[PDB]
Order: structure tokens, then C-alpha cells, then sequence
């Protein structure tokens, strides 16, 4: 039980990791393909 | 213009030194220190340097390769990790951070895996201008996922400890092959990313 709450919540917050790294990247890459091209 | 100058105890001070220095836009640094120790073939971090580098910088951007980036990056690295030498050799290998102990790893695996290159195998005596910017890459991509790690807070040492396979991995780019297979590598670079992401999974936990 606590092996598949503990699964379920690393597995929750890597998700979460990765959607906030999903905009985070977005904005970097935006800002540095910005700067490229400017 | 190639010239070699076999300065007496190899001296700067020797007039051909200096006659040589003077001249030159260009100059390549041969050191005793490694060719004492049967080691690779030795230049100074310290002592070689370009004034052509830049238009060079000019010209390797035309593969779209980063000469400027990755060069100033390695010698930033080796002349920190020559002043964490000068630190270590001073106090002790105790007293340093977990930063300074990564830039002294890396600065080992600078010197074995890369500049270190046997001309007499058959795979190191012909480094090809993709292999080196390839390698160059993926341990920039390797030391970046590492100062990442150590920002996460873990220690160099544990990540380090299962590391090793990526670092077998980066010793390994030496041999390779022909032409033929670069993918692999870059895919191999890209598989030791993947490792990191694994790692960090691993610690969480």
C-alpha cells in the first residue's frame, strides 16, 4: 500500500515536473530563439 | 608555416622562443611534463593560444559547429581546476565544495578522454572534425546535466556513484569507428541525458 501511494505521488509529481518544464522550456526557448534572431 | 623550434631545456627564454612568439599569430605549445610520463601528446592550457582563433570561430560556425563556446568553456574549466590544483596541493582535497570537485572530475575526464589521443591505435591517431565536436558536446551536455544535479541538491560523489556507465560511456567515444556511425554516438549522448533523467528519478527516491 505505501509502495503504490509513494509510486503514485513520485509518479504524480514528475508529471507535474513536466508540464511545468513543458512551459518553462517554452519560454526559455522562445526568449533564446528571440535573441537569435533579433 | 610550419616551423619547429627546439629550444635548450625548453626555455621561453631562448631568442628562438621569443624570435618565434614574436611573428606569430599562431603559436602550439609542446610540453615535456606529459611526453616524460609516455602520456599523449602534450600541450599547455596555460601557455598555447591563437590570435586566428577568432576568424577560425568564423569558419567552424559554417558547419554550424561551436568552436568559440566549447573552447572557453574548457579552458574555464581546466583554469578553474588548475586554481583548485593550486587549492587541493595547498590545504587538502577536504576543503573544497561539491562544484570545485565536479570541475576537478571533469578536468580528469578532459585529460583521459579527450586531449589525451593515441597516434599509434587505430581509432585516436585520427580524430575527425564532427567526432571531436560531437565529444565536445555531449560532455559540455554531460557536465551541464551534472551542475543541474548538484543544484538539486545531491551530492557529487552520489551522483557520481551511479554515473559510472555514462562515464564508461564518455571514456569510450575514443574508439568509435568510421564515418559511418555518428548517429550512434549522438544517440549514445542522448541515451546519457536519458541516464541523468534516470538518475534523478532513482533519487526521488
Amino acid at each position: 500500500a505505501f509502495i503504490r501511494k509513494e509510486a503514485e505521488e513520485k509518479a504524480k509529481e514528475i508529471q507535474l515536473k513536466a508540464d511545468q518544464e513543458y512551459e518553462i522550456e517554452k519560454t526559455n526557448i522562445v526568449r533564446n530563439e528571440t535573441n537569435n534572431i533579433d | 608555416i610550419v616551423a619547429a623550434v627546439s629550444p635548450a631545456g625548453g626555455d621561453f627564454s631562448d631568442p628562438v622562443t621569443t624570435a618565434t612568439l614574436g611573428i606569430t599569430q599562431v603559436f602550439w605549445g609542446l610540453d615535456k611534463k606529459l611526453a616524460q610520463r609516455k602520456h599523449f601528446p602534450s600541450i599547455n592550457t596555460s601557455v598555447s593560444y591563437s590570435k586566428y582563433t577568432n576568424v577560425l570561430n568564423k569558419f567552424y560556425d559554417s558547419n554550424y559547429p561551436e568552436f568559440p563556446v566549447l573552447r572557453d568553456r574548457m579552458k574555464e574549466i581546466l583554469s578553474n581546476a588548475e586554481e583548485l590544483e593550486q587549492v587541493v596541493q595547498l590545504v587538502g582535497k577536504s576543503a573544497l565544495s561539491d562544484s570545485d570537485k565536479i570541475t576537478l572530475d571533469v578536468a580528469t575526464l578532459i585529460k583521459e578522454d579527450f586531449l589525451q589521443q593515441n597516434g599509434y591505435s587505430t581509432y585516436d591517431a585520427f580524430c575527425p572534425i564532427w567526432k571531436t565536436f560531437d565529444m565536445m558536446r555531449a560532455f559540455i551536455s554531460y557536465h551541464d546535466e551534472a551542475q543541474k544535479a548538484v543544484a538539486n541538491g545531491a551530492n557529487w560523489s552520489k551522483l557520481a556513484d551511479s554515473t559510472g556507465d555514462v562515464k564508461h560511456a564518455v571514456s569510450s567515444s575514443k574508439f568509435f569507428e568510421p564515418s559511418r556511425g555518428e548517429k550512434e554516438v549522438h544517440g549514445e549522448f542522448e541515451k546519457l541525458l536519458s541516464t541523468m533523467q534516470e538518475r534523478f528519478a532513482e533519487s526521488t527516491d
